[PDB]
């Protein structure tokens, strides 16, 4: 196996937490779900990718089984792609207009929102460490490193 | 727009008004045009960094 099934033990449990009737089974929009709570972060290309297909509307109907989950992890494991923290900092960078990464917190805003996976604007409420004053700055560096964890 | 503290500013309104006045005075109808300039003008719009 490509993971220590010893831990699996404990990811079975950590699959019983979140609301459904248990009994083995995850349903499809919870696979993905459940890869980033507990996998490495999914892109939805990789949901819809990686032992699955992409022509999944009303993704509650197809259900899998932990022990499919589990090759599901596994196979994207072994198959997906990561950028470093150079790449994401580079990434903003692009965006510097001050060269010294404090650029304010509304351009994060709209590139996290209107671009790519398009984040909602809650999501980025949840993520954002500053605050709306006559300023309005958010840190490039350290919140990048306080983002990308585990 | 990207004054997202101070958007919809105030000499952003009155850029807008200076062309109706200055064609107000200055504007006529000629044979060709009838919003003819009459004189020639140069608008230099600065920007900070
Ligand atoms: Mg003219």
């Amino acid at each position: 196996c490509d993971f220590s099934e010893e831990q699996t033990a404990e990811f079975k449990e950590a699959f019983q937490l979140f609301d459904r009737t248990g009994d083995g089974k995850i349903l499809y929009s919870q696979c993905g779900d459940v890869m980033r709570a507990l996998g490495q972060n999914p892109t939805n290309a990789e949901v819809m990718k990686v032992l699955g297909n992409p022509k999944s509307d009303e993704m509650n109907l197809k259900t899998l089984k932990f022990e499919q989950f589990l090759p599901m992890m596994q196979t994207i494991a072994k198959n997906k792609d990561q950028g470093c923290f150079e790449d994401y900092v580079e990434g903003l960078r692009v965006f510097d207009k001050e060269g010294n990464g404090t650029v304010m917190g509304a351009e994060i805003r709209h590139v996290l929102v209107t671009l790519g996976e398009k984040m909602t604007e809650e999501e980025v409420e949840q993520l954002v460490a500053g605050h709306e004053d006559s300023n309005g700055c958010i840190n490039y560096e350290e919140l990048v490193r306080m983002v990308l964890s585990g | 727009s990207h004054k997202s503290k101070k958007d919809q500013g105030e000499l952003e309104r009155q850029l807008l008004q200076a062309n109706p006045i200055l064609e107000a005075f200055g504007n006529a109808k000629t044979v060709k045009n009838d919003n003819s300039s009459r004189f020639g003008k140069f608008i230099r719009i600065n920007f900070d960094v």
